[PDB]
C-alpha cells in the first residue's frame, strides 16, 4: 500500500534491487559484466544439471558416460558444449569484470571487492573439478598435480593429500568426491554472489569519472535492463558462433584420451584460463616457492585496495597509471602464451621476467606512480 | 498507412500485442525454418544423405 | 624550480579533466576529509561545483566533451576546496596526536 | 503552469508567458504598445457584453454611438487565423531542494473549444476532482484519488484541469507535495487516469455529471461571471451556449462515452511534464511515460 | 531500501528532455557519431596499443628464436 511493488515482502525485493535501483547515468559497457557473470551462473547451473542426469562418477564409467551423453542423449552434444564453453566465457567475463574494477578503483568498495575475490577463487575451484569429471588425460594429471599442491605444507601436507584422494593415489574415491564437490560449489557461488551484490547496494555503483553520481541517478529499469539485454545478445553471439562452428577451438585435446595412471602426456597444459598461473608456477624452480608464488598470484587481489595512493578514484585522469595498467594487461597476456609453451629457452627466461614483472607492477609501481601523480597535480 | 493501421489494431492494446507476438512467432518459425534448411541443403548439394538416398532405397 | 612548474601544466592537459569543465578539485575522491571540507563550502561555491559535476556526468553518459573553447585552462583553475581541506586535515592531526598523548 | 506550456507547446506562440520577457518589458517602446492596440484592439475582434438590469436596445444604441469605427476594405473585417501550435511530449525539470514543497504538472494535448468532447472531458475531470489539506470530507470523499491522498498523506493539494484554446489545449493535473511523497502521488495519479480509460462505472459518472452541473451554475453567480461567460462564449464558441443546452449535453454522457474519450486523448500518449522544487524522488520521463497504459 | 529522495542536495539546475517518440534513436550518425568514435580512438590508441604491440614482438621473437635453436649449426659436423 499504495503499490504492491514496494510493500510485498518479496516483490519489494525484485523491485528494490533491480527496478527501482539507483544507478549512475554514466556507467559504460564495462559495467555489463556483472549481469553477464550472473547470467552465466544460471546458464552453467542449468546445463550442468542436465548433464549430471547422465554422468556417472566412477573411474570405469566416467569417460564412457560423457561420451554416451553426447552420442546418444538427445541434444546432449549441444548441452555438453554449452556447459564446457560457458566455463570459458564465464572466465573471459570475470576477467573483464575484474579489470574494470581495477582500472576504475571499484576496489575501494572493500567488502564488495573481497567477496568478489572469494567468488573468483570459488569459480576457479569449480571449473577445475568439473574438468576432472570426464576422466580424460588432463582430468587425471590435473587432479594429481593440484591435490599434490598441499604436499608443499610442512608436517601435515602429505596428510592433507590423503583426504583429497581418499586413498594413497588418485582413484575412484577422488572422482566421486569431486563430482559431489562440483555439484555443490556452484550454489555456494550463487549464494555469495547474493552477498557481493548486497554489500554493493550499501554504496551504489561506481562510475567512470569516479565522482559522486548522486546529482544524477536513474532507475535501473528500463535504462540498464535494456542495456543488459543487449550486452547479453552480444556476448552470446561469439559464444554460440564458437560453440556451434568451432567446438574445440578453446579446449585442450588430451582429454580425448582416457586417463592413464602410467603416462603423463608430454604436452600437458591446463585449461586456457589457468595458464597465466601455470606460467608463474614453473618460474620459481623450487617446490615451495612456486607454490607460494602461485597462491599469491591470485591472493594478491586482496592487497589492491590497500595499495591505492592516488587522490583520485579512477585512472580516467591519470595517463601514467593508464600506461602502467595496460602494460600490466599485456604482461598477463604474455604469461598465458608462456604457459602454453615448453620449459625451454627462451621461454624460461621470458617467463621469470613476466612474473617478476607482474608482482612489481602491482606491489611497487602502481602505488609509486600513484604518489608521483599526486605531486604533479600539486597535492 | 500500415504503421498506423498496425499500431491502432495490434500494438496499442497490451493484450492484442501479445496475440501478435504469438501469432507472429508461429508464422516466423515455419518460414525461417524452411528457408534456412533450404539455404543449407543447397549449400551442400549431393553431399547429404537426402541426396545419396535414392541409390540404395527401393525405387 | 620552474621545472615541474611547466611539467604541471603538461600533466594538467594530460589528465584532461578540464575537457569536461571540472576544476582539479572537482575530481578529488570523496574520502572522510574531503566530505567534511565540502560541507564547509559557501552556498554558491557548492552549487557551482555541483553543476560542473552533474554536467560532466551528463557528458560522460553521452560520450562527448566540451568544445575546445570551454575547456578549463591550467592557470584559470580555482582550487576552491584545497584550503578548507588543508584545515580539516589539520584539525584532525591535532586530535589524533592529542589522544595518544 | 507557465513551464508546462513553455515545454508542452515549446517552439511556438503558446509557449510564451503572458507577462512576457524581462528584456521586452525593459525595452518595449511607446510605438509597440501603440501598434499593438492598433493591430489587435479592433471592432470585429471585440465583444461588448453585459448582463443585469439593462435594455439590450439601449445598450446597442450607446454602442453605435461610441463604438464607431469604420470598415472600408475586406481586410478590416477579417479575423486572422493563427498559425497552429505543436504539442511536444517532453519535460522541464526545475530543481531547488531548498523549496518547502514540490509542484508537478502533467498533461496531454486537448481538443480546443470547438470539439463537443470537451464536455465528456470535464465530466471525466469531475470523477477525479480535486482535494486539499482543509477539506472536511477527508477519507470519505468520493474521489478515489482524494481518498488515497488522505489515507497515505500523498499531498497538500491536487487538481484536474481542462484548459482549452482555439485550436489546441491542455488536459491534465497538478499536485503539491513533500519531497518524499511525490513518487507515490504521481503513481496513484496516473493510476486514476488509466482507470478512466478502462474501468469507469455508471455510478462514478452519475455523480460526475451532478458535480459538473452545479459547477456550471456557480459559473453564473453574479453579473460579472455571467458577463464573462457571454464575453468568452461569442469570442470562442461562436455564439452563446445556454445552460439548458449544456445540461442536455452533460446528460447524454455515460460510462462507455467517458472511457472511449479518455482513451482517445490519454491512452499511450506522450505527455508533457513540469516539475519545480525538491523533485528528486519523482523521476525518469521513460517511467512516467509507461504510466500511460495498462490499468 | 529506497534511495530516491535522499541522495544529494541540488539547487538551480534546469533540464529539458523529449519523449523518445518525438526524437531519433541514432541521430547524426555522420556529423556527430563517427567523428567522436574517431575522436576517442585517437586519444587512446597510444596508451593502449604500445604495450600490446610490445608484447607482440617479444612473442614473435621468442617464437622464431626457439625455432632457430632447433635447426643445426654446420660447424658441429664439418670435422
Ligand atoms: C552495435 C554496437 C555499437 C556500435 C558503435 O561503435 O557505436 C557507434 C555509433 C554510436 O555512437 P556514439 O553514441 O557516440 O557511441 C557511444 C557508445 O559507444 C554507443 O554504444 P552503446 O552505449 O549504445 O552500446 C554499448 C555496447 C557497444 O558494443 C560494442 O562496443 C561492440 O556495449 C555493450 O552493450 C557491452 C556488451 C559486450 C559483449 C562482449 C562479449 C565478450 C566476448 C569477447 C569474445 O553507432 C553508429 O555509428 C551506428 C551503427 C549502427
Ligand atoms: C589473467 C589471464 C587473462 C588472459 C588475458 C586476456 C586479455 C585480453 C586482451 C585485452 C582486452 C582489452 C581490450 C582493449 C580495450 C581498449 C579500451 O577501450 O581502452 C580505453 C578505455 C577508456 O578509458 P577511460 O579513461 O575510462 O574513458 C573515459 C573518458 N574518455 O579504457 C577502458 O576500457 C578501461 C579498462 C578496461 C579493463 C580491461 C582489462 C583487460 C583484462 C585483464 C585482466 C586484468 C586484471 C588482473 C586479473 C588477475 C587474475
Ligand atoms: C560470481 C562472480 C561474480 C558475479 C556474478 C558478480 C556480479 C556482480 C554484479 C552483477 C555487479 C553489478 C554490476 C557491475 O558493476 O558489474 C558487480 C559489481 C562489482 N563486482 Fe562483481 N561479480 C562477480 C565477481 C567479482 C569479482 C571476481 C570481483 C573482484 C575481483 C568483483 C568486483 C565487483 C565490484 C568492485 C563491483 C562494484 C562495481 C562498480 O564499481 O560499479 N566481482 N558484480
Ligand atoms: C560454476 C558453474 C559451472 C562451471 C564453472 C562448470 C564447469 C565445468 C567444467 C570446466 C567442466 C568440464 C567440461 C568439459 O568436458 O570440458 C564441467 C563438466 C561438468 N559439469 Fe560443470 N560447471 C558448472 C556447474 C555445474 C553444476 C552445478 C552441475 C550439475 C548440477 C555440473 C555438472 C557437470 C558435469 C556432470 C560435468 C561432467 C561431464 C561433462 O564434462 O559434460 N556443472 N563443468
Ligand atoms: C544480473 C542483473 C540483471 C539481470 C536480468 C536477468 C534482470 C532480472 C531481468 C532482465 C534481464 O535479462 C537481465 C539480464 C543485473 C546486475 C546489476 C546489479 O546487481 C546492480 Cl546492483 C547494478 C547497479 C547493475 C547496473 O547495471 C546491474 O546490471
Ligand atoms: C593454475 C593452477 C591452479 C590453480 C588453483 C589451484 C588456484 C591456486 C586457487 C583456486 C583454484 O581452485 C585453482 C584451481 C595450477 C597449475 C596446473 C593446472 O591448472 C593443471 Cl589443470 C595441470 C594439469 C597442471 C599440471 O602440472 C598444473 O600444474
Amino acid at each position: 500500500a499504495p503499490n504492491i511493488r514496494k510493500s510485498h515482502p518479496l516483490l519489494k525485493m525484485i523491485n528494490n534491487s533491480l527496478i527501482d535501483l539507483p544507478a549512475p547515468s554514466n556507467i559504460s559497457a564495462w559495467w555489463n559484466f556483472g549481469s553477464l557473470l550472473a547470467v552465466c551462473l544460471m546458464t552453467q547451473i542449468l546445463t550442468g544439471l542436465l548433464l549430471a542426469m547422465h554422468y556417472t562418477a566412477d573411474t570405469s564409467l566416467a569417460f564412457s558416460s560423457v561420451a554416451h551423453t553426447c552420442r546418444n542423449v538427445q541434444y546432449g552434444w549441444l548441452i555438453r558444449n554449452l556447459h564446457a564453453n560457458g566455463a570459458s566465457f564465464f572466465f573471459i567475463c570475470i576477467f573483464l569484470h575484474i579489470g574494470r574494477g581495477l582500472y576504475y578503483g571499484s576496489y575501494l568498495y572493500k567488502e564488495t571487492w573481497n567477496t568478489g575475490v572469494i567468488l573468483l577463487l570459488t569459480l576457479m575451484a569449480t571449473a577445475f573439478v568439473g574438468y576432472v569429471l570426464p576422466w580424460g588425460q588432463m582430468s587425471f594429471w590435473g587432479a594429481t598435480v593440484i591435490t599434490n599442491l598441499f604436499s608443499a605444507i610442512p608436517y601435515i601436507g602429505h596428510t592433507l593429500v590423503e583426504w583429497a584422494w581418499g586413498g594413497f593415489s588418485v582413484d575412484n574415491p577422488t572422482l566421486t568426491r569431486f563430482f559431489a564437490l562440483h555439484f555443490l560449489l556452484p550454489f555456494a557461488i550463487a549464494g555469495i554472489t547474493i552477498i557481493h551484490l548486497t554489500f554493493l547496494h550499501e554504496s551504489g555503483s561506481n562510475n567512470p569519472l569516479g565522482i559522486s553520481s548522486d546529482s544524477d541517478k536513474i532507475p535501473f529499469h528500463p535504462y540498464y535492463s535494456f542495456k543488459d539485454i543487449l550486452g547479453l545478445t552480444l556476448m552470446l553471439t561469439p559464444f554460440l558462433t564458437l560453440a556451434l562452428f568451432s567446438p574445440n577451438l578453446l579446449g585442450d585435446p588430451e582429454n580425448f584420451t582416457p586417463a592413464n595412471p602410467l603416462v603423463t602426456p608430454p604436452h600437458i597444459k591446463p585449461e586456457w584460463y589457468f595458464l597465466f598461473a601455470y606460467a608463474i608456477l614453473r618460474s620459481i624452480p623450487n617446490k615451495l616457492g612456486g607454490v607460494l608464488a602461485l597462491a599469491a598470484s591470485v591472493l594478491i587481489l586482496f592487497l589492491i585496495p590497500f595499495l591505492h595512493k592516488s587522490k583520485q578514484r579512477t585512472m580516467t585522469f591519470r595517463p601514467l597509471s593508464q600506461t602502467l595498467f595496460w602494460l600490466l594487461v599485456a604482461n598477463l597476456l604474455i604469461l598465458t602464451w608462456i604457459g602454453s609453451q615448453p620449459v625451454e629457452h627462451p621461454f624460461i627466461i621470458i617467463g621469470q621476467m613476466a612474473s617478476l614483472s607482474y608482482f612489481t607492477i602491482l606491489l611497487i609501481l602502481f602505488p609509486t606512480i600513484g604518489t608521483l601523480e599526486n605531486k604533479m597535480l600539486n597535492y | 498507412a500500415l504503421l498506423r493501421q498496425a499500431y491502432s489494431a495490434l500494438f496499442r492494446r497490451t493484450s492484442t500485442f501479445a496475440l501478435t507476438v504469438v501469432l507472429g512467432a508461429v508464422l516466423f518459425e515455419r518460414a525461417f525454418d524452411q528457408g534456412a534448411d533450404a539455404i543449407f541443403e543447397h549449400l551442400n548439394e549431393g553431399k547429404l544423405w537426402k541426396h545419396i538416398k535414392h541409390k540404395y532405397e527401393a525405387s | 624550480g620552474r621545472l615541474m612548474d611547466r611539467i604541471r601544466k603538461w600533466y594538467y592537459n594530460a589528465a584532461g579533466f578540464n575537457k569536461y569543465g571540472l576544476m582539479r578539485d572537482d575530481t578529488l575522491y570523496e574520502d572522510d576529509d574531503v566530505k567534511e571540507a565540502l560541507k564547509r563550502l559557501p552556498k554558491d561555491l557548492y552549487n557551482e561545483r555541483m553543476f560542473r559535476i552533474k554536467r560532466a556526468l551528463d557528458l560522460s553518459l553521452k560520450h562527448r566533451i566540451l568544445p575546445k573553447e570551454q575547456w578549463v585552462k591550467y592557470e584559470e583553475d580555482k582550487p576552491y576546496l584545497e584550503p578548507y581541506l588543508k584545515e580539516v586535515i589539520r584539525e584532525r592531526l591535532e586530535r589524533e596526536a592529542w589522544n595518544k598523548k | 503552469f507557465d513551464y508546462l506550456h513553455a515545454t508542452a507547446f515549446q517552439g511556438t506562440a503558446l509557449a510564451r508567458t503572458v507577462e512576457g520577457t524581462t528584456e521586452n518589458i525593459k525595452h518595449l517602446t511607446r510605438a509597440d504598445l501603440a501598434s499593438y492596440i492598433d493591430t489587435h484592439f479592433k471592432a470585429p475582434r471585440m465583444v461588448l457584453a453585459a448582463a443585469g438590469g439593462i435594455s439590450h436596445k439601449e445598450l446597442v444604441d450607446a454602442a453605435r454611438q461610441h463604438f464607431s469605427g469604420v470598415s472600408f476594405t475586406y481586410k478590416e473585417d477579417a479575423v486572422p487565423i493563427l498559425p497552429r501550435c505543436r504539442f511536444t511530449g517532453s519535460e522541464i525539470r526545475a530543481r531547488d531542494d531548498a523549496l518547502p514543497v514540490a509542484h508537478v504538472a502533467l498533461a496531454v494535448e486537448g481538443p480546443g473549444w470547438a470539439d463537443p468532447d470537451n464536455v465528456v472531458l470535464h465530466v471525466a475531470n469531475a470523477i477525479i476532482g480535486r482535494y486539499d489539506r482543509t477539506f472536511g470530507g477527508g477519507k470519505h470523499l468520493s474521489s478515489r484519488l482524494a481518498a488515497l491522498a488522505v489515507e497515505h498523506k500523498l499531498c497538500h493539494s491536487f487538481q484536474t484541469f481542462n484548459t482549452s484554446y482555439s485550436d489546441t489545449g491542455l488536459f491534465g493535473f497538478h499536485f503539491v507535495a513533500d519531497p518524499l511523497s511525490i513518487d507515490d502521488m504521481m503513481f496513484c495519479a496516473q493510476g486514476e487516469w488509466m482507470r478512466l480509460c478502462t474501468s469507469t462505472t455508471e455510478s462514478e459518472v452519475k455523480r460526475a455529471k451532478n458535480h459538473l452541473r452545479s459547477a456550471m451554475v456557480a459559473q453564473l453567480d453574479g453579473t460579472t461571471p455571467v458577463c464573462e461567460t457571454i464575453g468568452s462564449h461569442l469570442l470562442n464558441y461562436g455564439r452563446r451556449i445556454s445552460l439548458e443546452e449544456w445540461d442536455s449535453r452533460i446528460s447524454a454522457v455515460d460510462a462507455r462515452m467517458v472511457r472511449d474519450v479518455c482513451s482517445k486523448y490519454i491512452y499511450d500518449k506522450c505527455p508533457a511534464l513540469a516539475a519545480v522544487g525538491p523533485i528528486e524522488q519523482l523521476l525518469d520521463y521513460n517511467r512516467i511515460r509507461s504510466g500511460m497504459y495498462w490499468i | 531500501g529506497i534511495h530516491f529522495g535522499n541522495l544529494a542536495r541540488v539547487r538551480h539546475i534546469i533540464t529539458y528532455s523529449l519523449s523518445p517518440f518525438e526524437q531519433r534513436a541514432i541521430p547524426n550518425i555522420f556529423s556527430d557519431a563517427l567523428p567522436n568514435v574517431w575522436r576517442r580512438f585517437s586519444s587512446q590508441v597510444f596508451k593502449v596499443a604500445p604495450p600490446f604491440l610490445g608484447a607482440y614482438l617479444l612473442y614473435s621473437w621468442g617464437t622464431q628464436e626457439f625455432e632457430r635453436l632447433k635447426r643445426k649449426n654446420p660447424a658441429d659436423y664439418e670435422n
